[PDB]
């Protein structure tokens, strides 16, 4: 049967005898658990290191992909030569290992990266202390803990004990988690902050409503798990933030799924609470858990207020945005069809709208479409048969790549749809929709303008080109390849146009070059250029834009890649050709060796070898050695290095880490390192 | 959240 309930439990036997165990067998020969300690208190290392001390909850709450300490007390001291046991974390009524819901945790000697395991770190008396490491992709929820001792007759498991139950949450602190956020300030605001502000009003008259998210208050966490139970969300997917965010975007509104909040706009709000009355999320969600029925009522800002609590409570970093002059598209044409005329016209435009943004990687999308994802629980339009919206990649909306799931065309139309006064046309307005998008700033109640994340500035040619690309989701081919990109050196970006027609064309285009992480999260735009090229008939044209090294070297990170947007419009036919590609920089590295005894009080030779990576001629090569405690900083110059030729630098020194760096005239800031013990 | 005249 489907296993989609954290509340439901199966019963795990305490004496899993196998075969025909003879009568009179003596199970006292084997270990049994007298006590288990989880150090669950909110001052101890577990909750503090896992950023869960805030939760008003007396049970162990950890975040996945991180180590926490437990202690198991046995009847006699644990002996590895004769004892074999494992820890188990179980969830649901139908737990299987291959479904992620039965998790065996073997007692190992060394914790492995991204694998479940427990390592002993203390053995005093009859007690062993364990550092347990969870998988950075583990299901999020309330697990049941067991200690299982293996015997030749079966497994001796502990009895059910709800005091050892453990919540495992999303970990925005673990670089192996899809919700990883490499910024403590951003983490404290988008995860640990339980209050905030929401903006509303008009574009020129802006009001501020404060909201108490209260994700750490008693009952809220269990409620969020209940919200997922009520959705019948299969447990095997509750570790995927894309599924958790999309299920939330449906379950917060009461339509078609008996969700948390009922939307009403009719100025009456009979037999319920007016939307303007709510000041936080705790009372809505708790009433949902108590009554087990939807709460009345809510509107745009209240849906986001509760959705924000749901996301932060589970661990997904989340913020609330406000779109002023948000458009409502009814016929999915990405236009505001205006006929005035109230009978034929069905497209509306709100003074403002509020939806949520959730921080996650998008492994289901190409590289570059991670980071902030737009999610809207407010019921506006159907999506695949339900009232939900997102996660839509804000990055995909900016360049009009609305073909990437989910519901990107809708969110694009909300922020940058043109007005079409329509058989016959008349006027076309292109600046009215999405005048301003805002969100609460870090460290204050100010207003961070984030309009530039969803769309290019109205007026600029990239805005139109992005829009016309979105509307698209004359015998001309278009492609671009990156010309031998080496870290620390200028490289060429060659846009190619092939015209197979007998006509002469004019092409307007823009180029967007971006640094993205290895996971696929965007960092920044380091180059943006618009350009115009003419295409003679039966020709090929290779316009090559030069990316200078100084343009991107300032914002690079470990294993970062380059994401390029190139959208070109055929002016004569108004066609739009759009490509997006990712490339990893060919990064040179410095090999550092140490020969000799590496003790203090004696000389040792540090050998630095560098290989010329370019087909060019390197001149004025400066190599710098740095290593505090080993050798004072020094520099070896090299007036010339021939192509594909290797250089070696020896440096004696009497003494920790060593860092080397090369910089020439055509290649700068290429590094190497080596950890040395002394 | 008001609907706004076109
Ligand atoms: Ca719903
Ligand atoms: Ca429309
Ligand atoms: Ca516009």
């Amino acid at each position: 049967p489907p296993n989609n309930s954290n509340a439901a439990e199966d019963d795990l036997p305490t004496v899993e005898l196998q075969g025909v165990v003879p009568r009179g067998v003596n199970l006292q020969e084997f270990l049994n658990v007298t006590s288990v300690h989880l150090f669950k208190e909110r001052w101890d290392t577990n909750k503090v290191d896992h950023h869960t001390d805030k939760y008003e909850n007396n049970k162990l709450i950890v975040r996945r992909g991180q180590s926490f300490y437990v202690q198991i007390d046995f009847s006699r001291p644990y002996d590895p030569r004769r004892d074999l046991f494992r820890v188990e974390y179980v969830i649901g009524r139908y737990p299987q290992e291959n479904k992620g819901t039965y998790i065996p945790v073997p007692i190992v000697s060394e914790l492995q990266s991204g694998k479940w395991g427990a390592k002993i770190v203390m053995r005093e008396d009859r007690s062993v202390r364990l550092s347990i490491q969870s998988s950075p992709k583990c299901i999020v929820g309330k697990f049941r803990m067991y200690v299982a001792v293996w015997t030749p007759y079966g497994v001796l498991r502990t009895s059910r004990n709800p005091e050892t139950d453990t919540y495992i949450l999303f970990n925005p602190w673990c670089e192996d988690d899809a919700v990883y956020l490499d910024n403590e300030k951003e983490r404290e605001e988008y995860v640990l902050n339980d209050i905030g502000v929401i903006f509303y009003g008009e574009v020129n008259d802006i009001k501020t409503r404060s909201w108490s998210y209260g994700q750490f208050e008693d009952g809220i966490l269990d409620t969020c798990l209940y919200v997922m139970d009520r959705a019948q969300m299969d447990l095997s997917g509750r570790g995927n933030p894309i599924k958790v965010s999309r299920v939330g975007s449906a379950m917060v509104n009461a339509k078609d799924d008996e969700g948390v909040l009922v939307g009403s706009w009719d100025n009456i709000y009979a037999y319920g609470v007016p939307p303007s009355a709510w000041t936080g999320s705790v009372d809505i969600l708790l009433e949902y858990r108590s009554s087990e029925n939807p709460v009345r009522y809510g509107q745009c800002w209240v849906f986001a207020g509760v959705f924000n609590t749901f996301l932060r409570c589970l661990g997904i970093p989340a913020r609330i945005v406000t779109n002023y002059f948000s458009a409502h598209d009814n016929d999915a044409n990405l236009q505001m069809d205006i006929f005035v005329n109230s009978k034929l016209t069905k497209d509306s435009v709100w003074n403002y709208h509020c939806w949520n943004e959730a921080w996650m990687t998008r492994p289901d999308l190409p590289v570059g479409f991670g980071g902030w994802q737009a999610v809207d629980s407010t019921p506006q339009e159907n999506s695949d048969g339900m009232y939900r919206c997102g996660p839509a990649s804000v990055q995909a909306i900016k360049h009009g790549h609305v073909c990437f799931q989910f519901d990107a065309p809708f969110v694009f139309a909300e922020v940058n749809s043109d007005l079409i006064y329509i058989h016959v046309v008349e006027n076309v307005d292109a600046t009215h929709i999405g005048k301003l998008i805002v969100t609460k700033q870090i460290g204050g109640d100010g207003m961070m303008d984030i309009t530039d994340t969803y769309k290019f500035q109205e007026g600029q040619e990239e805005e139109r080109l992005a829009l016309e690309t979105a509307l698209m989701y004359s015998n001309v081919d278009m492609d671009f390849e990156v010309e031998n990109a080496v870290l620390g050196k200028d490289f060429k970006l060659s846009i190619t146009f092939r015209n197979n027609s007998h006509n002469r064309y004019t092409i307007t285009a823009y180029l967007s070059a971006n640094i993205t992480f290895y996971t696929g999260v965007p960092k920044a735009e380091f180059k943006k250029e618009t350009f115009d090229v003419t295409l003679e008939p039966l020709s090929f044209k290779k316009e090559a834009v030069l990316i200078q090294a100084g343009e991107y070297m300032g914002q690079l990170l470990e294993q970062a890649s380059l994401h390029f947007f190139v959208t070109a419009r055929i002016n004569e036919t108004r066609d739009v050709l759009a490509k997006q590609k990712s490339t990893v920089l060919t990064i040179p590295e410095i090999i550092i060796k140490v020969r000799g005894t590496q003790v203090v009080g004696s000389d040792m030779t540090v050998i630095v070898e560098f290989t010329n990576p370019l087909k060019e001629t390197l001149r004025n090569v400066w190599v710098h050695l740095d290593g505090p405690g080993v050798t004072r900083p020094m520099k070896k110059m090299f007036r010339e290095i021939r192509p594909n030729s290797t250089v070696q630098w020896e440096e004696v020194c009497r003494p920790r880490k060593l860092i080397a760096s090369m910089s020439s005239d055509s290649l700068r800031h290429v590094y190497g390192e080596l950890d040395v013990q002394i | 959240x008001l609907i706004l005249p076109w």
